C-alpha cells in the first residue's frame, strides 16, 4: 500500500518525482528548491530551513532560540551536493524502517490518505477552492508553472540541528489545521543529531551499564514529528488552556507554554497532566469542527476553482478520511461511536510511548524528564550499526537486550560527543560568588492558571442528558489489527491549476540572551551540588564534612557520608597496604550508600537518611536529624515549594421540570450519573495538579541525588588516581590495581543507591498526594454531595404530584450516602542481573543471557527437551563456553553467583574407597592457574577460588549417606554459590548450607572459558546430570535464591522420586513419605496389599547405610479416556488415570467399594474388569504449594461427578487403605508433608544400584 | 497499668453506663492486641539471638577447631607416612600412590553445616508451635462427600457454623462452594475474635457470584445495632460500609460488579496504618484512610444472607491481620491455576454447549460467518454491521463421557444447520467450515495462567489468531509471523 | 542487665516512664520507672499539659495512639547482613539489658563488633585430650595393606 522510492540528489528533474517546487513560505518570491516525492503527497527538500530565520543567526552567539534545549549550531552543515545526497539516503532508510512494521505502515497510510480539505474559513460552504497556499503548491516546468497537491514537506534543520519542529500554514492568524480543514505541514528534522536522555526512574537492580544515558532513535523522532503532522492534517490541532509554568520564585524553571496536543502526543503519564475538563473541552471543540466539516461537505454541489476536479470522488475520499456515515438519501451524518473511535485513535492511539514500545526502542520516561546534551551519529547508513529492521539494537551483535544498542556507555562506536564550544544553553547565574545552572536543572512548577475550573459551572440536567467521560487511552492492539497491507492507496491525481493567492503568515524568530543573572543567598539543591565539584586543574583534593568549608576553597570537596568514611578516604597509607586500603575505601563507599531504614508508621517502606545532608532541599533539611524531622513533619519537608491547590466548589445542578411522569424518573438517574462524573473530574483535576506541581519537584530531587552520588564517585576516583600516581615507579610496579574494576563497583553501588532513593521518593510523592491533596477534594465533594441531596429533595417535594416518591427519596439517599473511591492506576500507566544463561533451543545449547557467549556442545553430551544435559567420562563429552570480553565478573571485589540444578548417581558399593578418595573437577574457569572451579569429591560438592598469588579458598556441601531415604543421593537439587568481598556461601534447595571467609584473597582473574567436562580420576561409568546453569554478576540474596528455586521448580507435569517427569506406561515402585521404611506387597490369599518393612544394606560396610527402593509390586499408570494428544505422554496434575500393578504375568487394577461405614476402607486388587459396584478411576493431584516430589491420589465417582470418595494412604498393624479424613487435613494452610497420603513413584534408574 | 489508670480515672466523668461498658470491652480487646504485639516482639528477639548464637559458633569456635585439627592432622599424616615407609613389601611407585591416597587434607575434618545446627536447636515444642500457628480466624471448608455435605471451619479456632438445609454445594472455582438459591437463607459464623474492637487488623476474602439482575440486597453483615461493618449489593456493584460507635461512617462503592461473573473480593483493615484496602480480583480498587474510624465493637456473629438472590459464595475466609497487594495477587492467580479452562463468565467451560466467540483484542465483536468465493469462513463483524448475530459454537471431544474442558485437550469446533466443522486450508493459511466431521482438525485447547478467562487454540504448536484488516474483514488464521501481536491469539467463549 | 531488668519494675500505681536509668534509681520519691519505649514516652510528653480527656472520642483516640506507639516501639528491627545470612537485629536491645549501650546506636556497635560482644564471658574453649594412636610392621601384600 505504501512504497518508498529510491532517488539521488543528482537525478535529472523529470517533473513527476524529482521536481522544482516553491514552498508555501516563499510567498511566490522565486527561490525554487529541488524536491523528491519519496511517497505520495510527501516531499523531501534537502535544504536548510531558512524561512523566518536571519542568515546571521545560523552561527553560535550569545543568543538562544529556546530556553529548554542545549542548542547546537553548524552553519557549514548541508553545504554541498554530497551532503544533500547522504541526507536523502538517510531519510529513505528512516522511512523504510518506519514502514517496516504494521504500526508505521498504518501511520503512513493515515498521513497519505489524510489529504487536506479544499477550503478554509474564507471559503463559501457550498463550493471548493484550491487557490489557497495551504492546499496547493507551485512547481516549475520550464528549464510555465503548475499547481500540485501535497500533504507533508520535509526540510532540513534550521539554525539548530537538534531542534526538530512541525509548522502549519496560517492566513490572517487563522490556521486551517486548527479548524478541522487541515493543510500542508512543514518539518524541520536533522537525522544525524539526536537527543540524549536518562532512565533514573527505571530500576534494573545493581547493574553496571544502567542509567548511563541513551541516545534516541532517529526513526522514533521522525515518527513523533509524523504524529504531529497527522494531528495537523486531520485538523485536530486545536488550542486549549495550556500548561503555563510558574516562574515567580528563583528556582522555578521558565519555558514557553505547553499545549495539550504535545502532551497527548507524548503519551504515557503525560496526558494525565491535562485535566478531564480540558479533555472534554478539546473533545467538543474537535466535534464542532467536524460538524462544520460535514455541513460543508453536504452543502457543496459544484466546484469553480478547477472544473477538471471531480466532485463525487473527492466527497467519497473525504467521507473515508473523516469516517462519516453515508445515508441512503445521500446526506452524510456523524456517528459518535465512529467519531469517538477515530478521535481516540488519533490522539491517544498514535503516541511516542506506544510506538516506542511497539518498535522495542527506548525513549524518555516523561515529557518533563531531564535531557542530556545531544550527540552526533557517526554513520546512519552502515548496516553494522543501524539497520532497517532491528534498528540500533542489533540482535546479531548482542545488542538487543535492555536496549543495549542505545546505551551511551555500551555502543561507544556509534556516536560522537559534541564539543561544549558549539552548544548554547540558557543558563541562570546565581550570585551571592556566582553559580551557573542550566535552566533544564530547575524545578518545573506549573502555575495555578494552567488548570481550568469548569467544575464550578452549573450543569443543566435533562431527561436525555448523557454523562460523557473521555478516556486518555486507546488499545494499541486494536490499532495494529486495523492495519491493511493488501489494499492499495486510491488517491486522486495531484495535478491541478497553479496557485493564485500567496497570502501566508511566515513566523519571525528572534534570539534572546542565553544568560540570566539573579541574586540570592539561599543554600539550596544547586549550591550543595556545586560544592561537591572540583576544577579539573586541582589534583590534590580532600573530603570535608562542612559545606561552607568546601564551598570556600577549591581543594576541599563536600561530602554527605559518615565521618568514618571521610577519615578513611583522607588517610594516606604505605605502598604495601595501598590495594587493601583501596578495597576498604570502595567497600565503605558502597556501604555508605544503600543506607535505608524500614518505615512502619506511614502507609513508604524505606527511608534514606542522607538526602537532607546531600541536597538540603525544602525547609533546610540538612539541619538536625533528617529521619526525626521527616517523622515529625511528614513528607512535606522535602518539597522545595508547597503549592496552592485549586479546588473549585462544584456548581449546583439545574434540573428541568416536565407533566412528564415518564421523563421525570430518568432525570434523577441522569443527575446521579452526572454527580459521579463530577467526582471523577475532581479526582482527575487533583491528579493533574499533583503531576504538574509536586511530582516534578520530587523528580528534580531524584536527579539531584543521582548527580550528587556521581560527584562523590568521581571525587573518590580522582583521589584514588592521585594517590596511586603519587607513589614511586617501583612501588607502582609492585601494586596491581585495575581502574575498570573500581569504576564498575562504584557504578553498581550508585545504581543500587539510586534504586533505593527512587523507591523512597516515589513513596513520599504518592503519600503526599493521598494525605495532603485527596482529603481536601473529598471534603469539597462531600459538601457538593450534601448540596445536591438537598436540591434533589426539594425537587422531589416541588414535583411530588406526579411520579411512590418515597422510593425515589430512599434511592437518592442510598446512592449519595456512598462515596466513589479514588484509584491511582487510572491515571498511571527473573532477576535480570544475569550474564550467562544456558538453555535448550533446537538440539543444541545456546545462551539466552543476551550477551552472546559462544557455546560449543560436542557429540558426547546427551541433550533432551527438558534442558537437562548429562556429562559422561568420555573424552568427547565436553561443553566449551566462551564469554564476551566485556561481560565478566569483577576481578577485584568478586561479587557473583552461580546457580544450577544437579543430579549425581549413587556410589558404587564395591568401589567405596575409589568413590571417596577421588576428587574430579566438573566445571572449570581457570586460565593461568587462577579462577574458580566446581568439583565433586566423594559425597561433597566443592566450589574453589584460586587467586593470582596461589592462595585458595573452598566451600562445600556434604549430604548424609547414612540416611535411610536421602533427598540428595540421586535426585535433582538446586545449588547456588554466591561470592562477595567477604564471604563465599553455598545454598542447597534455597536453604543456606555452608559459608567460608575469603577476606584473604588478593585478586581472581577471569578465564572467560568455562569447561563442562568430568576431568580427574573417574570410573568408566561416571555421569553427572546438570540443568539450568546460570551465572549472575551480583551476590544473590537469600530471598532471591528461594524465589528462583521456587520458580524453577514449577512445572505442568508431575515428578517421580528422582525428579524426572512422571511418564505413562512406566515401571514404578510405590513409596510413602509418611511411612518411609515400609512398602506394599500383594498378599498370597487376601486381595489386599500388605505392608512390609523395607530391607537395608548390611552386606560388608558399616560406613554406608540405605534401604532398597526396587522392592514391592511394579506399578504402571494408564490413561482413562485417551482424549489428550498421543505425542504427549507425561502425567499432568489433576489427571484421571488407572493405577495398575504387575502381578505375575498380568496387570491388575485397584478399586474401592461404593458404600462403606468406616473412614479407612481397604482396597480391592483385581484383574482388569468392569463392575457396577466398584470405582476404578483415580485422579492424581498435587496439593503441596511448596515444591515437592510427593503427589496425591483421590477416588472420584466419575469425571463429571462432583462426588468424592477419599484419598489413598496408609493408616495404622499398618494397612494400605483409603480415608475420607485426609480430605479435611489436606486443605490446612500449613501443609503437612509427613502425612500418609504423600506418594512417590520410583522408576529403575541407572544411578541407583541394588 | 497506664491504660488501666487512665480508664479508672475516666470512670469519674459524665459518661453514660453503656458507653463505659463499650470502653471496658475495647480496653480488653486492646489488652489482647498488646499481648499479641508482645509475642511478636518475643519471637523476633528469639530469632535474632538464636541466629546470633549460630553466627558466634561459625565465626568464633569453628576456626579454633580447624586450627587444632590442622595441627593434629600434621602429626597424623607424619605417623602414617613413617609407617608406610617402614614397610618394605611393596614397590616404590605403588608406595607413593598409597601414601598419596591416605592423606588428610583440611576438607577431611570440615563438618560445618548451618542447616544442621539450625535443625539441631529446634525441639518438638517448636514444631508444635509451628503446626498450631495459624493466621486465620475463619477458614471455611466445604466437602460434598456422598449425600452428606459438611461445611466447617478448618482454621483451628473452631468457629460455630450454623446453616440451613436449603443451601447446596456446587463447583464454582476451585472446590465446592455454597449455593443459595432458596430465598431468605442465612449462614452464621460465630467467634469471639469476630467482635472486632478499637485496635485490631483483619481482612475478609471470598469469591462471589450473583445470579440476580438490581435492588439493594444485603450480602454480609456484622452490624450490631449501629456499629459494625457490612457488604451489600447496590445498583450494579457492591458497597462496603463500616460504621463505628461514634457516628463516623465510611461507605465505599465498588463498581463494575455485574451478574453472572465471578469476583474475588478482598477487604483489609489495618489499624496500625489506619488503612482500608479493597481489592477486586487482581486490581486494587479502594485505598482509603480510616483514621476517622474508631471503636467498631460489634456482635460475635457474621451473617451471610441471600435476600431473594441466588448467590454462589466460595472460600469465605477471615484473617487476623492485614494483607498486601502482592499476597492478594498471588492468592487470586494461584486459586485459578487448577487445570480447568474457564469461559468469559468465569465458570468452567464445558463441551456440547452453545458458545459465542470473542477475540481478546475486540472484547465486543462476535465472530460471524462470511461467504466469499464459494468458501465459508468466520470473521470479525465490520463497524457498519453491529446488529448481525454471532455464530454458535460447540466443542466436541473424542470421548463423549467427558463434560468439562481441561488444559491440553484435543477437540473439534462445531458450528451450529449443516453441522459445519473447523478446517485449515493450506492455500491462504486461514480457517474454513466443512460439512464432514472426519475432515475436521483436532486442535488443542489451552490457557495462560495470567489470563484465566481466556483460552488459546493450537494446531501443531501454532496458535490460531486474528489476521490484519482486509477490506473490512479479520479472518482467523494459523499465524507463524511475529507482526501479529501476541495478545491477538487469546480468545474467549461466552455462554449464549 | 539484671539491674536494668529490676529497674523496669515498680510496685507503685502512680509512676512515670523515664529514659534515664540513673535518674530512675536515684529518685527519692520512687516515682520514675525505666523504659525504652521512646515513642510512647514522646507521645505522653507531647500530650502533657493539654486538655484533660473527658469524652469517649478523646479516650478512644488516646488508647489507639498508645497502642500504635507501643506496637511501633516493641517491634523495631533492622535487617543487617551477617556472615550467616540476614539478621533482623532488635534495635531496643541495647537500652533494655544494658549491653553495648555506650553511645550512638546498638545496631551500629553490633555491626562494627561481632555477635560475641553480646555475652560477657568469651573465650571459654578448651582443647579435649586427643589420643590418636599410630598404625601398628608385619609384611602384607598390596591388597591387605590397602584394606588396613
Amino acid at each position: 500500500p505504501v512504497t518508498i522510492n529510491n532517488f539521488n540528489y543528482n537525478d535529472p528533474i523529470d517533473n513527476n518525482n524529482i521536481i522544482m517546487m516553491e514552498p508555501p513560505f516563499a510567498r511566490g518570491t522565486g527561490r525554487y528548491y529541488k524536491a523528491f516525492k519519496i511517497t505520495d503527497r510527501i516531499w523531501i527538500i534537502p535544504e536548510r530551513y531558512t524561512f523566518g530565520y536571519k542568515p546571521e543567526d545560523f552561527n553560535k552567539s550569545s543568543g538562544i532560540f529556546n530556553r529548554d534545549v542545549c542548542e547546537y549550531y553548524d552553519p557549514d552543515y548541508l553545504n554541498t551536493n554530497d551532503k544533500k545526497n547522504i541526507f536523502l539516503q538517510t531519510m529513505i532508510k528512516l522511512f523504510n524502517r518506519i514502514k517496516s512494521k504494521p504500526l508505521g505502515e498504518k501511520l503512513l497510510e493515515m498521513i497519505i490518505n489524510g489529504i487536506p480539505y479544499l477550503g478554509d474559513r474564507r471559503v463559501p460552504l457550498e463550493e471548493f477552492n484550491t487557490n489557497i497556499a495551504s492546499v496547493t503548491v507551485n512547481k516549475l516546468i520550464s528549464n510555465r508553472k503548475k499547481g500540485i497537491f501535497a500533504n507533508l514537506i520535509i526540510f532540513g534543520p534550521g539554525p539548530v540541528l537538534n531542534e526538530n519542529e512541525t509548522i502549519d500554514i496560517g492566513i490572517q492568524n487563522h490556521f486551517a489545521s486548527r479548524e478541522g480543514f487541515g493543510g500542508i505541514m512543514q518539518m524541520k528534522f536533522c537525522p544525524e543529531y539526536v537527543s540524549v536522555f536518562n532512565n533514573v526512574q527505571e530500576n534494573k537492580g545493581a547493574s553496571i551499564f544502567n542509567r548511563r544515558g541513551y541516545f534516541s532513535d532517529p526513526a522514533l523522532i521522525l515518527m513523533h514529528q509524523l504524529i504531529y503532522v497527522l494531528h495537523g492534517l486531520y485538523g485536530i490541532k486545536v488550542d486549549d488552556l495550556p500548561i503555563v509554568p510558574n516562574e515567580k520564585k528563583f528556582f522555578m524553571q521558565s519555558t514557553d507554554a505547553i499545549q495539550a496536543e504535545e502532551l497527548y502526543t507524548f503519551g504515557g503519564q503525560d496526558p494525565s497532566i491535562i485535566t478531564p475538563s480540558t479533555d472534554k473541552s478539546i473533545y467538543d471543540k474537535v466535534l464542532q469542527n467536524f460538524r462544520g466539516i460535514v455541513d460543508r461537505l453536504n452543502k457543496v454541489l459544484v466546484c469553480i476553482s478547477d472544473p477538471n476536479i471531480n466532485i463525487n470522488i473527492y466527497k467519497n475520499k473525504f467521507k473515508d478520511k473523516y469516517k462519516f456515515v453515508e445515508d441512503s438519501e445521500g446526506k452524510y451524518s456523524i456517528d459518535v461511536e465512529s467519531f469517538d473511535k477515530l478521535y481516540k485513535s488519533l490522539m491517544f492511539g498514535f503516541t511516542e510511548t506506544n510506538i516506542a514500545e511497539n518498535y522495542k526502542i527506548k525513549t524518555r520516561a516523561s515529557y518533563f524528564s531531564d535531557s542530556l546534551p545531544p550527540v552526533k551519529i557517526k554513520n546512519l547508513l552502515d548496516n553494522e550499526i543501524y539497520t532497517i529492521e532491528e534498528g540500533f539494537n542489533i540482535s546479531d551483535k548482542d545488542m538487543e537486550k535492555e536496549y543495549r544498542g542505545q546505551n551511551k556507555a555500551i555502543n561507544k562506536q556509534a556516536y560522537e560527543e559534541i564539543s561544549k564550544e558549539h552548544l548554547a544553553v540558557y543558563k541562570i547565574q546565581m550570585c551571592k560568588i556566582c553559580i551557573d545552572v542550566d535552566n533544564e536543572d530547575l524545578f518545573f512548577i506549573a502555575d495555578k492558571n494552567s488548570f481550568s475550573d469548569d467544575l464550578s459551572k452549573n450543569e443543566r440536567i435533562e431527561y436525555n442528558t448523557q454523562s460523557n467521560y473521555i478516556e486518555n487511552d486507546f488499545p494499541i492492539n486494536e490499532l495494529i489489527l486495523d492495519t491493511d497491507l493488501i489494499s492499495k492507496i486510491e488517491l486522486p491525481s495531484e495535478n491541478t491549476e497553479s496557485l493564485t493567492d500567496f497570502n501566508v503568515d511566515v513566523p519571525v524568530y528572534e534570539k534572546q540572551p542565553a544568560i540570566k543573572k539573579i541574586f540570592t543567598d539561599e543554600n539550596t539543591i544547586f549550591q550543595y551540588l556545586y560544592s561537591q565539584t572540583f576544577p579539573l586543574d586541582i589534583r590534590d583534593i580532600s573530603l570535608t564534612s562542612s559545606f561552607d568549608d568546601a564551598l570556600l576553597f577549591s581543594n576541599k570537596v563536600y561530602s554527605f557520608f559518615s565521618m568514618d568514611y571521610i577519615k578513611t578516604a583522607n588517610k594516606v597509607v604505605e605502598a604495601g597496604l595501598f590495594a587493601g586500603w583501596v578495597k576498604q575505601i570502595v567497600n565503605d563507599f558502597v556501604i555508605e550508600a544503600n543506607k535505608s531504614n524500614t518505615m512502619d508508621k506511614i502507609a513508604i517502606s524505606l527511608i534514606v537518611p542522607y538526602i537532607g545532608l546531600a541536597l538540603n532541599v525544602g525547609n533546610e533539611t540538612a539541619k538536625g536529624n533528617f529521619e526525626n524531622a521527616f517523622e515529625i513533619a511528614g513528607a512535606s519537608i522535602l518539597l522545595e515549594f508547597i503549592p496552592e491547590l485549586l479546588i473549585p466548589v462544584v456548581g449546583a445542578f439545574l434540573l428541568e421540570s416536565y407533566d412528564n411522569k415518564n421523563k421525570i424518573i430518568k432525570t434523577i438517574d441522569n443527575a446521579l450519573t452526572k454527580r459521579n462524573e463530577k467526582w471523577s473530574d475532581m479526582y482527575g483535576l487533583i491528579v493533574a495538579q499533583w503531576l504538574s506541581t509536586v511530582n516534578t519537584q520530587f523528580y528534580t530531587i531524584k536527579e539531584g541525588m543521582y548527580k550528587a552520588l556521581n560527584y562523590q564517585a568521581q571525587a573518590l576516583e580522582e583521589i584514588i588516581k592521585y594517590r596511586y600516581n603519587i607513589y614511586s615507579e617501583k612501588e607502582k610496579s609492585n601494586i596491581n590495581i585495575d581502574f575498570n574494576d573500581i569504576n564498575s563497583k562504584l557504578n553498581e553501588g550508585i545504581n543500587q543507591a539510586i534504586d533505593n532513593i527512587n523507591n523512597f521518593i516515589n513513596g513520599c510523592s504518592v503519600s503526599y498526594l493521598m494525605k495532603k491533596m485527596i482529603p481536601l477534594a473529598v471534603e469539597k465533594l462531600l459538601d457538593f454531595d450534601n448540596t445536591l441531596k438537598k436540591n434533589l429533595l426539594n425537587y422531589i417535594d416541588e414535583n411530588k404530584l406526579y411520579l411512590s416518591a418515597e422510593y425515589e427519596k430512599s434511592k437518592v439517599n442510598k446512592y449519595l450516602k456512598t462515596i466513589m473511591p479514588f484509584d491511582l492506576s487510572i491515571y498511571t500507566n527473573i532477576l535480570n542481573n544475569i550474564i550467562l544463561n544456558l538453555r535448550y533451543k533446537d538440539n543444541n545449547l545456546i545462551d539466552l543471557s543476551g550477551y552472546g557467549a559462544k557455546v560449543e556442545v560436542y557429540d558426547g553430551v546427551e541433550l533432551n527437551d527438558k534442558n537437562q544435559f548429562k556429562l559422561t567420562s568420555s573424552a568427547n563429552s565436553k561443553i566449551r563456553v566462551t564469554q564476551n570480553q566485556n561481560i565478566i565478573f569483577n576481578s577485584v571485589f568478586l561479587d557473583f553467583s552461580v546457580s544450577f540444578w544437579i543430579r549425581i548417581p549413587k556410589y558404587k558399593n564395591d568401589g567405596i574407597q575409589n568413590y571417596i578418595h577421588n576428587e574430579y573437577t566438573i566445571i572449570n574457569c581457570m586460565k593461568n592457574n587462577s579462577g574458580w572451579k566446581i568439583s565433586i569429591r566423594g559425597n561433597r560438592i566443592i566450589w574453589t577460588l584460586i587467586d593470582i598469588n596461589g592462595k585458595t579458598k573452598s566451600v562445600f556441601f556434604e549430604y548424609n549417606i547414612r540416611e535411610d531415604i536421602s533427598e540428595y543421593i540421586n535426585r535433582w537439587f538446586f545449588v547456588t554459590i554466591t561470592n562477595n568481598l567477604n564471604n563465599a556461601k553455598i545454598y542447597i534447595n534455597g536453604k543456606l548450607e555452608s559459608n567460608t571467609d575469603i577476606k584473604d584473597i588478593r585478586e581472581v582473574i577471569a578465564n572467560g572459558e568455562i569447561i563442562f567436562k568430568l576431568d580427574g580420576d573417574i570410573d568408566r561409568t561416571q555421569f553427572i546430570w546438570m540443568k539450568y546453569f546460570s551465572i549472575f554478576n551480583t551476590e544473590l540474596s537469600q530471598s532471591n535464591i528461594e524465589e528462583r528455586y521456587k520458580i524453577q521448580s514449577y512445572s505442568e507435569y508431575l515428578k517421580d522420586f528422582w525428579g524426572n517427569p512422571l511418564m505413562y506406561n512406566k515401571e514404578y515402585y510405590m513409596f510413602n513419605a509418611g511411612n518411609k521404611n515400609s512398602y506394599i506387597k500383594l498378599k498370597k490369599d487376601s486381595p489386599v496389599g500388605e505392608i512390609l518393612t523395607r530391607s537395608k544394606y548390611n552386606q560388608n560396610s558399616k560406613y554406608i547405610n540405605y534401604r532398597d527402593l526396587y522392592i514391592g509390586e511394579k506399578f504402571i499408570i494408564r490413561r482413562k479416556s485417551n482424549s489428550q494428544s498421543i505425542n504427549d505422554d507425561i502425567v499432568r496434575k489433576e489427571d484421571y488415570i488407572y493405577l495398575d500393578f504387575f502381578n505375575l504375568n498380568q496387570e491388575w487394577r485397584v478399586y474401592t467399594y461404593k458404600y462403606f461405614k468406616k473412614e479407612e476402607e481397604k482396597l480391592f486388587l483385581a484383574p482388569i474388569s468392569d463392575s457396577d459396584e466398584f470405582y476404578n478411576t483415580i485422579q492424581i493431584k498435587e496439593y503441596d504449594e511448596q515444591p515437592t516430589y510427593s503427589c496425591q491420589l483421590l477416588f472420584k465417582k466419575d469425571e463429571e461427578s462432583t462426588d468424592e470418595i477419599g484419598l489413598i494412604g496408609i493408616h495404622r498393624k499398618d494397612y494400605f487403605c483409603i480415608s475420607k479424613w485426609y480430605l479435611k487435613e489436606v486443605k490446612r494452610k500449613p501443609y503437612n508433608l509427613k502425612l500418609g497420603c504423600n506418594w512417590q513413584f520410583i522408576p529403575k534408574d541407572e544411578g541407583w544400584t541394588e | 497499668q497506664i491504660i488501666q489508670n487512665k480508664l479508672q480515672d475516666l470512670f469519674k466523668a459524665d459518661i453514660s453506663m453503656d458507653k463505659l461498658n463499650l470502653m471496658n470491652l475495647a480496653t480488653e480487646k486492646t489488652f489482647i492486641d498488646l499481648s499479641n504485639e508482645s509475642q511478636i516482639a518475643i519471637n523476633n528477639i528469639n530469632d535474632f539471638l538464636n541466629k546470633s548464637a549460630i553466627c558466634v559458633f561459625d565465626t568464633n569456635i569453628y576456626p579454633k577447631f580447624i586450627s587444632f585439627m590442622e595441627q593434629c592432622i600434621n602429626s597424623v599424616n607424619s605417623n602414617v607416612t613413617a609407617f608406610i615407609q617402614k614397610c618394605t613389601n611393596i614397590t616404590e611407585d605403588e608406595k607413593l600412590q598409597l601414601i598419596k591416597l591416605n592423606t588428610f587434607m583440611n576438607i577431611d575434618f570440615e563438618f560445618f553445616d548451618i542447616q544442621s545446627i539450625k535443625d539441631l536447636i529446634t525441639s518438638e515444642t517448636d514444631l508444635i508451635k509451628e503446626e498450631k500457628e495459624s493466621d486465620y480466624n475463619l477458614f471455611l471448608f466445604t466437602l460434598q462427600e456422598d449425600n452428606n455435605k459438611v461445611i466447617e471451619d478448618i482454621s483451628g479456632k473452631n468457629t460455630l457454623v450454623k446453616y440451613s438445609d436449603s443451601i447446596s454445594l456446587v463447583y464454582g472455582v476451585n472446590g465446592d462452594a455454597l449455593y443459595l438459591k432458596e430465598p431468605d437463607e442465612s449462614v452464621s459464623f460465630s467467634n469471639k475474635a469476630f467482635e472486632n474492637g478499637l485496635t485490631n487488623s483483619f481482612s475478609i476474602c471470598f469469591w462471589l457470584r450473583n445470579l440476580g439482575e438490581i435492588i439493594t440486597s444485603k450480602l454480609i453483615e456484622n452490624k450490631a445495632d449501629n456499629c459494625g461493618w457490612e457488604i451489600y449489593f447496590e445498583n450494579n456493584g457492591l458497597v462496603f460500609s463500616i460504621v463505628d460507635c461514634n457516628g463516623n461512617e465510611e461507605n465505599i462503592y465498588l463498581s463494575d460488579v455485574i451478574s453472572k461473573n465471578w469476583y474475588y473480593i478482598s477487604i483489609s483493615i489495618d489499624r496500625l496504618r489506619n488503612q482500608l484496602l479493597i481489592f477486586i480480583n487482581d486490581k486494587l480498587i479502594a485505598n482509603q484512610s480510616i483514621e476517622q474510624i474508631l471503636n467498631i465493637y460489634s456482635s460475635n456473629t457474621i451473617s451471610l444472607v441471600n435476600e431473594n438472590n441466588p448467590i454462589y459464595i466460595e472460600g469465605l475466609s477471615i484473617l487476623n491481620r492485614s494483607i498486601t497487594s502482592e499476597e492478594v495477587v498471588n492468592n487470586y492467580f494461584s486459586y485459578l491455576n487448577n487445570s480447568y479452562i474457564r469461559d468469559i463468565s468465569g465458570e468452567r467451560l464445558e463441551y456440547n454447549k452453545t458458545y459465542e466467540l470473542y477475540n481478546y483484542v475486540f472484547p465486543e465483536n462476535s465472530l460471524y460467518e462470511v461467504t466469499e468465493n464459494n468458501n465459508i469462513y468466520l470473521s470479525i463483524k465490520d463497524t457498519n454491521n453491529l446488529n448481525i448475530q454471532g455464530a454458535k459454537f460447540k466443542l466436541i471431544n473424542i470421548d463423549a463421557n467427558k463434560q468439562y474442558v481441561q488444559k491440553w485437550d484435543e477437540g473439534v469446533v462445531c458450528l451450529l444447520d449443516e453441522e459445519k466443522y473447523v478446517d485449515i486450508s493450506s492455500e491462504n493459511n486461514r480457517i474454513q467450515l466443512v460439512n464432514s466431521k472426519d475432515t475436521a482438525k483436532r486442535i488443542i485447547f489451552n490457557n495462560d495462567i495470567f489470563m484465566p478467562n481466556c483460552l488459546t487454540f493450537a494446531y501443531n504448536n501454532k496458535y490460531l489468531s486474528l489476521s490484519l484488516r482486509d477490506r473490512n474483514y479479520n479472518w482467523m488464521i494459523c499465524n507463524n509471523n511475529d507482526n501479529i501481536p501476541k495478545a491477538a491469539h487469546l480468545w474467549a467463549l461466552k455462554g449464549i | 542487665p539484671i539491674n536494668y531488668l529490676q529497674a523496669q519494675n515498680t510496685n507503685n500505681e502512680k509512676f512515670s516512664l523515664s529514659s534515664d536509668f540513673v535518674e530512675v534509681v536515684s529518685s527519692k520519691d520512687k516515682s520514675l520507672v525505666y523504659s525504652f519505649l521512646s515513642n510512647v514516652m514522646f507521645y505522653l510528653d507531647s500530650i502533657k499539659d493539654n486538655s484533660p480527656i473527658d469524652t469517649d472520642k478523646k479516650y478512644y483516640l488516646w488508647l489507639r495512639e498508645i497502642f500504635r506507639n507501643y506496637s511501633f516501639d516493641i517491634t523495631a528491627t533492622q535487617e543487617i547482613n551477617t556472615d550467616c545470612g540476614i539478621n533482623k537485629v532488635v534495635t531496643w536491645f541495647g537500652k533494655a539489658l544494658n549491653i553495648l549501650n555506650t553511645s550512638d546506636s546498638f545496631v551500629e556497635e553490633f555491626q562494627n563488633l561481632g555477635p560475641i560482644s553480646l555475652i560477657n564471658k568469651k573465650e571459654n574453649l578448651s582443647m579435649p585430650i586427643i589420643e590418636i594412636y599410630g598404625i601398628p610392621m608385619l609384611g602384607l601384600p598390596l591388597n591387605d595393606l590397602n584394606e588396613k
